């Protein structure tokens, strides 16, 4: 598993590990809510 | 044709004379260095200004400077 | 013995040099009297590729 | 008025491209250090890195929004 | 009502931009039958048109001319009308996450330089302290406020690498 | 070297095909090179302006229209066979210079017999500033 | 002589490389101490000659490399069957192929892409698909979901089984070098094996699956009720009524009464009108025959009984006057340098690709494929790049053979010697054609610009004016429209309908009309053939001069792919033949898409239309007889009387057309950075934001630097090939989407 | 779109000025070569060592920005 585990800890997988957070966090959060405009609470 | 100068920072790896394809550079015994050797440049008038000596010059920075300007039928690397 | 220790830390001043104000490590000074007899290694490469560069007595002080 | 308007614009800009290649021909022909020592022209090429760093950021800061809203309208 | 802009709530362009486009998107319904999915999926896109259209207004936005809304940038001007959600608290939204990415990006360079050949651990990352950084990270201004104070944020520049003109 | 060597007419010449590669109007009008060295036995080389020849057990000589042809040729047969041949330079007027080292022991060794030329004991960085050399003829490298 | 020559586990599996990125360049090795080092390790990846120098090795790396790409490939196509089976509307499709447009990627409704399903019909939204997979679907005899979902599954069981092979082949048991050389091997049986064996199953699969299925088809009979294709195949007395020389049952077969055969074996020249195709019969009598052309052929060389052909004695044995040696030594450089093979097989995939292109738009083979103006266009365009593509690799790696494994010793009189030896007169020859081709090609069309323009049309090179008449191919037009007549008497009619003097048409549009030539043709054609002149002297000179040069003698020392040699000489710069290759790339690029722009003019001007009751009605108004004879004509009655549909996609089905056009219009922009730059300036761009990094301690362990010279004009090149390449497929996509 | 026009102008001009800026500041010396004044204003380049010296010279700082100065304009 450390010998695996060493490679997936290198920065492509990186590359996708942050771009999948926040892409699945930006999907979800225009997913349920609506498209807004404004910060009016 | 181009000028060629070889500074007082040279320590003689003698590699410089290597990679230059047209016989410009030769080896002179010297004081300043571990190695009593010196880069000088008798044929400077045969230097096209490939810069070869000055990727294989290690020091920073380079001892070995060629300088441009003042291009001639042999320093153009015409064959015609 | 004319220089700075062996192994110590060393700051460079050469201006033209690519590590101004930077910090290397001593690994030999020489004692046959050169122009440059202080050479030092750094931990980064210049654009060249090399790591290692010989200054003389002026351009080397201990850094702060 | 459009045709004057585009020419004398284009006639400004490369004045001014003009004007800084000059100025870098006296940054490099004729410029002695020495005789203007801590001035304001020494002053200035005494931190070009952090003029030219700021320059960089406002371009790079201005190009990426802008064109984030461009290409999102 | 500033800079000659009408609230969207009572602008007539905004409300026949709606009418344009609940127009359009009707004109797609007639050619399915009402129980099926393109159908359903229709429907929920003019729900969310006429959602985004019913949110937009009674918000405080205003447009001109166009029918499209406008955004009020000036402070004050956005802080005496109610304007502060356009850009003003974005700008502090945005400016929070951009220095909290700063700090961590900073936290980690500064723990890996003090390692040995400290330029692989740019191509191997290490998970445990990244992730710790990246949640000890939300108080990134207070951390760049007592850094800046004492000498620890900058570096004096003897120690850095300078043109030599 | 010890004597400098004089090229012989009567040497031999590799065995080679047409090459469109080769000798130009510059070596009627101009300058033109000419490279010899002694062989052991029948090789296969490349000519730095051709394809492939078959060069003679002996002498030989080469014709080249520039003086980097005839180091390429050089560094290729001391690196493939440490060859160490020696090139020459022929004018319009029959007049025959020698390049390749005039000590004879390459400009890779020292011998003690060359003197120092153009050479600054001055640091890189420690010239001075065209301002200072105008309207002077003279470059601040070239001082 | 030949066997199989296996080492069995050479390497170890595990993730022990993994770990270390660099592990396969031992300059990389070392660590990441500039950021050059990663930029040198994602380029030196699959280079496997530096590497190592053992040749047994980089023949197992490279055949596990083929493995993993069919592995890849299988995958898409597995993908695509499954995108087929689950979002489409080939149900739908099948049923009314004229009237609903084909769709089988279906976007989420997340972020305002709602307005990308379109109305496709048949109660169906989603993308309107482009690469023809539907007519593919419906050649290949296919009715239902359920089987396009079996062959997707069966597709991702054979990727699955690729990639174990791959591994298997390389860590587990890895040929060794004597397995790899044996050529003779390797014809035979991937030229009666994989080819002849392939031909042969798709000659079956039409004949027993294909043809009944299309036979029903185009009767009328809807899909739901045609029986599946294990009927036909178990059952005689379904077959037989379609075809009733299925009743004799493979007696003709052996006892060699094969004309009994013309009903489902059939040689019929032109296209079925009820699809608008090629008759399914004539591609089963075809495969049949390319199978039989690929099992004789199959057995020509000689491995290990004696008989056949050895190509050694076959190279040695062609030696002719004016060539000295012929052939003498190709057989040792073919067997022992993967690039020169490589260069090879890439040139003539290439070749073939382009033939492929140009035999699809001139023959539909597919049901509903003519009068689906999209899916033609966009497969001449896709391979036609493609092709393009895989020539100028063939160039590249023709010139990496020539750096690295090309050697003088065993050859000295030999063609690629002799080659070698006159390149100046070939260049030079070479460039005086390009000369010539582009004066009276190019200043021809300036000069009709110019009569144009100065109010002369009578002075012009056009059909109304003095003309230049294309005779050679409107000769060679007749003799093919006349060849059924004299020269091949059994053939129903023309074998195209580029000669022809019939119109088809399917669902009220033109699916293949004759093509007249004129000047305007004649004017294209030259300039296509000056164009592909110029892209050769471009890739043969950089193939012939990277070994030696009148400017730079000791190139071959130099490697394949390095920047210059400085600036001596009045400056070498892109003197090497990878820089040669990165100007071929964009001259491909010219000659491609003006290629494509003849493509989609001429055919939306005289071939592409609605079909009427008064005569036949182009979608154009016929104008390429006069307005492609100018430079201003062809801009502004094709890039700007179409796109038109371009800028105004937005709010509809294609805005994401739209989309794509002008984010390719920012790549093609954005390249030009890394062509016009340098690397100095940006270099101290870089030295200033270190700088700037350096005074609040955030400054990388890993010095940051500017790419490569070499890494900068690859940058360009890639930047500027996929703009361009977006930019025409968007505007040919969304131009024949909202009126094909 | 007045604005957002405006502000691209802004981006033409201050990315502009960012390279004429540092293509005078570093005219006489960098750190990847500190001798730029004593190869002259116009010179091509320094070389394929040092990683590559493509388009150093301050001349060719002025001749990039000629297309930045185009595309504003
Ligand atoms: C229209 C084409 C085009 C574009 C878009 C750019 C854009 C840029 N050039 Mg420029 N340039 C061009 C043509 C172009 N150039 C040409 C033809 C030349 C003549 C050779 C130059 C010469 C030139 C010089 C000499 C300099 C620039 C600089 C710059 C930057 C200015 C900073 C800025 O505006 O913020 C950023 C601007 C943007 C447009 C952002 C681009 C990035 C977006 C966000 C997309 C990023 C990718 C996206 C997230 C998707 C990710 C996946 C994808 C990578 C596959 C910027 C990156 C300067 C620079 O880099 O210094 C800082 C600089 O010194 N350029
Ligand atoms: C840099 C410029 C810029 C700016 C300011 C925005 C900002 C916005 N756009 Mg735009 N957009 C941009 C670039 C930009 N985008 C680019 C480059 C593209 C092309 C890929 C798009 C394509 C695009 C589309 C197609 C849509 C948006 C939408 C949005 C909104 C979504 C914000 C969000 O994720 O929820 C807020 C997110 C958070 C609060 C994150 C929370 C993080 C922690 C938990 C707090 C927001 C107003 C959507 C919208 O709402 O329409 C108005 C929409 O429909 N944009
Ligand atoms: C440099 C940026 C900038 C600019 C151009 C403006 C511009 C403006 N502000 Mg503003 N402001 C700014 C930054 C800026 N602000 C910041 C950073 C703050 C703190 C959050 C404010 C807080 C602020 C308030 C509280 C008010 C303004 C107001 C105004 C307007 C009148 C200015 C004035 O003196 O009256 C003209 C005087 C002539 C003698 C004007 C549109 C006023 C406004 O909206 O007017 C009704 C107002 O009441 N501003
Ligand atoms: C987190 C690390 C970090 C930090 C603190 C900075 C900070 C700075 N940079 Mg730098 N930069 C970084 C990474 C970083 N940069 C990287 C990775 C690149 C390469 C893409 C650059 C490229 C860059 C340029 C080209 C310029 C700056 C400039 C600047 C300054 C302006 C502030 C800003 O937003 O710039 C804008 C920064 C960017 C547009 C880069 C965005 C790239 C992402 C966001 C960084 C990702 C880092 C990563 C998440 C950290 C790892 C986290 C850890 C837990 C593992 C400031 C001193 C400018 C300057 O000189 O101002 C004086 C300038 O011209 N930077
Ligand atoms: C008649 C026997 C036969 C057949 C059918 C093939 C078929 C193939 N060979 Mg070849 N090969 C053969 C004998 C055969 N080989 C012999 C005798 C040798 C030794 C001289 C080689 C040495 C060889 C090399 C060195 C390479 C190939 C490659 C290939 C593939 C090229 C990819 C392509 O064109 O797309 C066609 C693609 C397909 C048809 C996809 C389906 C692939 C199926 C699963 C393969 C089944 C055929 C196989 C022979 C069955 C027996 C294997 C068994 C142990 C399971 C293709 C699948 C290339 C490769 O690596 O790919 C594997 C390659 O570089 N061949
Ligand atoms: C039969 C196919 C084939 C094979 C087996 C090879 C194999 C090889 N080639 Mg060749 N080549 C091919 C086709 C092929 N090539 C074609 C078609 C071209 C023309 C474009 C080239 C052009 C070419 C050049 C110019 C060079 C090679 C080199 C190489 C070697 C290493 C390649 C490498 O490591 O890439 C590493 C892999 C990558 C860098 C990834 C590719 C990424 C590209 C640049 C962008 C792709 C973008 C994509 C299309 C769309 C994505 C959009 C984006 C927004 C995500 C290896 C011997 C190099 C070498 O040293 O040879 C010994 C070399 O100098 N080849
Ligand atoms: C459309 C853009 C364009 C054009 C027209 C040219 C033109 C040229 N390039 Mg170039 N090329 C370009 C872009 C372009 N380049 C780009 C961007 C690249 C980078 C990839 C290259 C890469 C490249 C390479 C690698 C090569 C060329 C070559 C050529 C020449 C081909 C000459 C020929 O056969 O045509 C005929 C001539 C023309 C089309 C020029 C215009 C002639 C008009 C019609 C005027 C006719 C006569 C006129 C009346 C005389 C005027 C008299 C007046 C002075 C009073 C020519 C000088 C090749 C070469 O040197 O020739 C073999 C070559 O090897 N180019
Ligand atoms: C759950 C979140 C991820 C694991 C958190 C724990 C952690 O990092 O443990 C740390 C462990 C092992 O920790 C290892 O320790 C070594 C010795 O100190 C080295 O420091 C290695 O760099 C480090 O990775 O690593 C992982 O668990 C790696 C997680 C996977 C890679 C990052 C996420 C990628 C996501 C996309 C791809 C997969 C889907
Ligand atoms: C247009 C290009 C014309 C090239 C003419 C020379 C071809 C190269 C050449 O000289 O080839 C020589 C060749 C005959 O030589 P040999 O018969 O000895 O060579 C044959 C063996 O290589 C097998 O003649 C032709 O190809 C005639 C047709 C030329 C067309
Ligand atoms: C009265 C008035 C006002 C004000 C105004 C002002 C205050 C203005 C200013 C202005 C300004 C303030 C401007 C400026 C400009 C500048 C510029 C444009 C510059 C340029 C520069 C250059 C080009 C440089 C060069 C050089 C170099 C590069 C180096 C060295 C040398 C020299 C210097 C030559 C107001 C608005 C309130 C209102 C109305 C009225
Ligand atoms: C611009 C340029 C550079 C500078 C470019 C560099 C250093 C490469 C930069 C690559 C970046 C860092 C890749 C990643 C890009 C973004 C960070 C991706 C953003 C993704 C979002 C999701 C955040 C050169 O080095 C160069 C060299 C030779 C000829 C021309 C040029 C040249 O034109
Ligand atoms: S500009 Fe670049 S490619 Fe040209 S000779 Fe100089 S360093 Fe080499």
């Amino acid at each position: 598993m450390k010998d695996f585990t060493t490679y997936l800890s290198t920065a492509p997988v990186v590359g996708l590990g942050w771009a999948i957070f926040t892409s699945g966090l930006l999907i979800e959060i225009n997913r349920f809510f609506p498209d807004p405009l404004v910060f009016s609470f | 044709a181009h000028v060629v100068k070889i500074y007082d920072t040279c320590i003689g790896c003698t590699q410089c004379v290597r990679a230059c394809p047209l016989d410009v550079l030769e080896m002179v015994p010297w004081d300043g260095c571990k190695a009593a050797q010196m880069a000088s440049s008798p044929r400077t008038e045969d230097c096209v200004g490939c810069k070869r000596c000055e990727t294989a010059c290690p020091t920073d920075f380079l001892s070995v400077r060629v300088y441009l300007g003042n291009e001639s039928t042999r320093s153009l690397g015409l064959a015609y | 013995e004319i220089g700075p220790k062996r192994g110590s830390l060393v700051k460079v001043l050469r201006p033209e040099s690519y590590w101004y104000n930077q910090v290397g490590k001593v690994v030999s000074v020489d004692q046959s009297g050169i122009r440059y007899p202080v050479v030092v290694r750094f931990e980064n490469q210049n654009y060249a590729g090399v790591s290692t560069n010989n200054y003389a007595l002026d351009e080397v002080t201990d850094p702060p | 008025q459009a045709s004057l308007y585009t020419h004398h614009q284009y006639i400004a800009g490369f004045i001014m491209c003009g004007a800084f290649a000059h100025g870098a021909i006296f940054f490099i022909r004729d410029y002695d250090p020495e005789q203007n020592k801590g001035n304001v022209l020494a002053r200035v090429l005494d931190h070009k890195e952090a003029i030219i760093s700021h320059l960089s950021w406002v371009s790079l800061f201005l190009g990426f929004h802008t064109l984030g809203l461009y290409v999102h309208n | 009502d500033i800079a000659g802009l009408t609230p969207c709530s009572e602008s007539k362009a905004y409300n026949k931009l709606e009418r344009k486009e609940l127009k359009v998107l009707d004109k797609r319904l007639k050619k399915y039958e009402p129980g099926s999915a393109p159908y359903l999926a229709l429907q929920a896109t003019k729900e969310r048109t006429e959602n985004r259209f019913k949110t937009y207004a009674k918000q405080g936005l205003l447009c001109g001319n166009d029918g499209l809304p406008h955004l009020i940038s000036d402070p004050g001007l956005a802080l005496r009308f109610n304007h502060a959600g356009e850009v003003f608290i974005p700008t502090f939204g945005f400016l929070y996450v951009a220095g909290y990415i700063g700090h961590v990006g900073r936290q980690y360079i500064i723990l890996s330089k003090e390692d040995a050949k400290p330029t692989d651990k740019e191509i191997i990352l290490d998970v445990p302290l990244a992730l710790k950084l990246a949640f000890q990270g939300w108080a990134w201004p207070l951390a760049s406020i007592q850094e800046l104070r004492n000498g620890s944020l900058l570096e004096k520049d003897e120690n850095i690498t300078v043109s030599p003109r | 070297p010890w004597k400098q060597p004089e090229l012989d007419p009567d040497t031999p010449s590799p065995i080679f095909g047409g090459s469109t590669g080769g000798l130009l109007r510059k070596a009627q009008v101009e300058e033109f090179y000419v490279t010899t060295w002694e062989s052991p036995k029948e090789q296969i080389f490349e000519m730095p302006t051709g394809g492939a020849a078959i060069m003679r057990k002996g002498p030989n000589l080469l014709k080249l229209a520039r003086k980097e042809h005839c180091l390429a040729l050089t560094t290729q047969l001391r690196t493939k066979f440490r060859m160490s041949p020696c090139f020459y330079r022929v004018y319009a007027d029959g007049k025959v210079e020698y390049l390749h080292p005039k000590d004879g022991v390459y400009p890779e060794k020292v011998n003690a017999g060359r003197v120092g030329v153009n050479q600054n004991m001055r640091s890189i960085g420690k010239n001075v500033d065209p301002i200072k050399v105008k309207f002077t003829g003279s470059e601040p490298f070239e001082i | 002589k030949v066997k199989i020559a296996v080492d069995r586990n050479p390497v170890e599996t595990n993730f022990e490389k993994w770990a270390k990125p660099g592990h396969f360049s031992r300059a990389l090795a070392k660590g990441p101490n500039t950021t050059t080092w990663i930029w040198n390790l994602h380029a030196d990846a699959h280079d496997f000659d530096n590497h190592t120098s053992d040749l047994e090795e980089i023949s197992r790396k490279v055949f596990s490399a083929h493995f993993g790409q069919l592995g890849i490939i299988l995958i898409w196509l597995s993908g695509m069957y499954f995108h087929g089976a689950r979002f489409s509307n080939y149900e739908g499709w099948l049923s009314d192929p004229t009237h609903i447009k084909p769709s089988a990627q279906v976007v989420w409704p997340i972020v305002g892409q709602e307005i990308l399903n379109g109305d496709v019909g048949g109660g169906f939204q989603g993308i309107q698909i482009t690469s023809g997979f539907f007519q593919l679907w419906r050649a290949s005899g296919i009715t239902s979901e359920l089987q396009l979902y079996s062959t997707a599954i069966g597709g991702l069981v054979l990727a699955a089984a690729c990639f174990f092979a791959g591994w298997f082949h390389y860590h587990k048991a890895a040929p060794k070098l004597e397995w790899f050389q044996n050529v003779e091997s390797m014809l035979n049986h991937h030229l009666a094996g994989l080819l002849g064996l392939g031909s042969l199953a798709w000659a079956g699969h039409q004949i027993h699956v294909s043809l009944p299925v299309n036979k029903l088809l185009d009767a009328g009979v809807d899909p739901k009720e045609i029986p599946l294709p294990h009927e036909f195949l178990l059952n005689q007395s379904i077959i037989a009524d379609l075809y009733p020389s299925f009743s004799k049952g493979l007696a003709p077969f052996f006892t060699l009464n094969w004309a009994e055969y013309s009903d489902f074996l059939t040689f019929k020249g032109g296209l079925n009108p009820v699809t608008g195709g090629l008759w399914l019969s004539d591609t089963a009598h075809h495969h049949l025959a390319i199978a039989v052309l690929f099992l004789v052929a199959g057995h020509q060389y000689r491995t290990n009984w004696g008989i056949g052909h050895s190509i050694k004695d076959i190279l040695e044995s062609h030696k002719g006057p004016f060539t000295g040696n012929g052939h003498a030594g190709l057989y040792e450089i073919l067997t022992t340098s993967w690039h020169a093979q490589l260069a090879i097989n890439l040139a003539l995939f290439g070749s073939l690709s382009i033939i492929v292109a140009h035999h699809m738009y001139a023959m539909p083979p597919y049901p509903y494929l003519a009068t689906d103006y999209g899916t033609q266009l966009s497969l001449f365009t896709h391979h036609m790049w493609i092709g393009g593509f895989c020539v100028v690799g063939a160039g590249a790696h023709a010139a990496i053979f020539m750096v690295r494994d090309y050697d003088p010793t065993n050859n000295y009189n030999n063609l690629l010697d002799r080659v070698i030896r006159h390149r100046d007169a070939i260049i030079s020859h070479l460039n005086w054609v390009s000369i010539f081709l582009g004066f009276h090609s190019f200043g021809l069309y300036i000069h009709n610009d110019t009569m144009s323009a100065l109010g002369r049309p009578q002075d012009m090179f056009s059909d109304t004016a003095i003309q230049l008449q294309p005779v050679f191919a409107q000769w060679i037009q007749n003799t093919h429209f006349t060849a059924p007549q004299l020269t091949a008497p059994n053939a129903l009619a023309a074998t195209s309908l580029t000669w022809g003097g019939d119109v088809v048409a399917v669902g009220g549009k033109v699916a293949m009309m004759p093509i007249a030539l004129g000047t305007s043709d004649f004017l294209v054609h030259h300039i296509h053939a000056f164009t592909i002149h110029v892209t050769v002297l471009i890739l043969l000179k950089g193939v012939l001069f990277a070994r030696s040069s009148r400017l730079i003698p000791d190139k071959a020392n130099l490697g394949f792919r390095f920047p210059c040699d400085g600036p001596g000489r009045g400056g070498t710069c892109q003197v090497s033949a990878w820089d040669h290759v990165f100007l071929g790339l964009f001259w491909m690029y010219n000659s491609l898409s003006i290629v494509i722009f003849h493509f989609s003019w001429k055919m939306q001007s005289d071939v592409w239309g609605t079909v009427t009751d008064s005569g036949v009605s182009h979608i154009t108004g016929g104008n390429f007889a006069q307005s492609a004879n100018t430079i201003n004509g062809w801009l502004r009655d094709f890039l700007w009387a179409q796109s038109s549909q371009v800028i105004q996609s937005y709010g509809s089905a294609l805005s994401a057309y739209g989309l794509m056009f002008l984010g390719a219009h920012f790549v093609w922009a954005f390249s030009l950075m890394f062509l016009f730059s340098g690397r100095g300036y940006w270099q101290e761009l870089i030295e200033s934001i270190v700088w700037a990094h350096n005074k609040l301690r955030v400054a990388p362990s890993i010095q940051p630097r500017a790419l490569s010279i070499t890494q900068g004009r690859a940058v360009g090149v890639a930047h500027y090939l996929l703009g361009g390449i977006a930019t025409t497929w968007s505007f040919f996509l969304a131009r024949i989407i909202a009126v094909g | 779109g007045d604005f957002l026009v405006h502000h691209a102008i802004a981006l033409g001009l201050h990315t502009t000025t960012l390279i004429l800026v540092k293509g005078a500041l570093d005219a006489r010396g960098s750190k990847l070569m500190p001798d730029k004044k004593d190869f002259g204003y116009s010179f091509p380049c320094d070389g394929p060592g040092r990683g590559g010296t493509c388009d150093i010279s301050a001349y060719d700082a002025f001749y990039l920005a000629v297309f930045w100065m185009l595309n504003t304009i």
